[PDB]
């Protein structure tokens, strides 16, 4: 309703929650496809980069629960190309570093990478949340290597 | 599409392991892989640069074909040039040289 | 009892272990129409085991663990000879 009322701002925080409530759902396509609505909307707007920055990083990460890492590269070379601010930001870097670690099947150097995310940027308990349910997922896979 | 060469004469294949926590020094017979592949995969097309996932005594292994040569039956010599190209494809055959090379991890032993 | 049992060969499939609860029993798990219950078997004449029923698993098909696909270097779906087997002869 508020995007039929171009209250892009308010349309935009609505759909934060609606996407961060369907990731903590089990919902990741859903989520994603959210964020890339929110993408979508802001861009070329002054005001929402940083918004965009964890974006693009929040879609990754639930194409990444989905177990759609060609989807997280996508992603991540898609924020690359389109935004600048994002291609330097530390949130492409985490995001390359999970891509390259669920691409190696390396659980250990996943969990190395979200600490040294945390050193400098906190994480929230959403991403806590997808990113244990991401090494569960490299856990199951493990069951599925027997 | 290939008129002639519809047979696969020299397959070079990368070998590389799945998962890096997972590296085996255990000694793999090269007979026994071509052996594997020509078993469980047999009459079927295959490019340069295609992957494939190898079981091989419950060990999961990625292989790249990184080059193809392909030969026309009645061809007592392989004289046509290997191509990298991914326009070349044949099909596997039961004589087919199966040559294999270290992944670019270069872990497998 | 040992003393009575069919010791004709069979040709039987390796395939993943049901469980883990059947892999910890290192027992191979067959059904009721491929062998008897609790009995030795060897397989390849050098990998010996004791039998157990399962309904999981169809006749003609033998479950193995990775640990013992390790010690025989048997891929999957792979094709092994089973008899009955007396350890004491």
């Amino acid at each position: 309703w508020y995007a039929q009322d171009q209250s892009v701002a308010l349309s935009n925080k609505c759909f934060i929650k609606c996407a961060d409530l369907k990731a903590l759902d089990g919902q990741y396509i859903e989520a994603s496809d959210i964020y890339s609505k929110l993408i979508k909307s802001s861009m070329g707007n002054r005001l929402s980069q940083w918004s965009l920055k964890d974006y693009f990083l929040k879609k990754g990460l639930c194409q990444l629960a989905a177990t759609d890492a060609v989807a997280a590269a996508r992603t991540l070379q898609e924020g690359q190309s389109e935004d600048p601010n994002f291609a330097d930001s530390r949130e492409s870097n985490f995001l390359k570093s999970l891509i390259d670690a669920v691409n190696e099947g390396d659980s250990e150097q996943l969990s190395e990478h979200c600490k040294e995310f945390d050193n400098f940027m906190r994480l929230d308990k959403w991403k806590i949340t997808i990113l244990n349910k991401i090494k569960e997922s490299i856990q199951q896979q493990e069951d599925d290597l027997l | 599409y290939s008129g002639k060469q519809s047979y696969l004469g020299s397959i070079d294949i990368d070998i590389s392991f799945r998962a890096r926590g997972k590296a085996v020094s255990t000694v793999f017979d090269q007979d026994e892989l071509a052996k594997q592949f020509v078993r469980c995969y047999e009459s079927q097309i295959f490019s340069p640069t295609q992957y494939l996932i190898m079981e091989f005594q419950g060990h999961f292994f990625d292989l790249k074909i990184r080059n193809v040569q392909a030969i026309d039956l009645g061809d007592i010599e392989p004289t046509s040039a290997v191509a990298t190209g991914i326009e070349t494809k044949g099909i596997l055959t039961k004589q087919t040289q199966i040559n294999f090379f270290k992944g670019r991890d270069g872990l497998v032993n | 009892d040992m003393t009575n049992m069919d010791t004709r060969t069979r040709h039987l499939k390796v395939s993943n272990c049901p469980n883990n609860s059947y892999a910890l029993a290192n027992v191979a798990a067959v059904s009721p129409n491929d062998f008897p219950n609790n009995i030795y078997i060897i397989i390849d004449n050098l990998f010996v085991f004791t039998t157990r029923h399962s309904n999981d698993i169809p006749p003609g098909t033998i479950g193995f663990n990775g640990n013992q696909r390790t010690w025989g270097g048997w891929s999957l779906n792979q094709d092994v000879q089973a008899k009955a087997f007396d350890l004491f002869k």
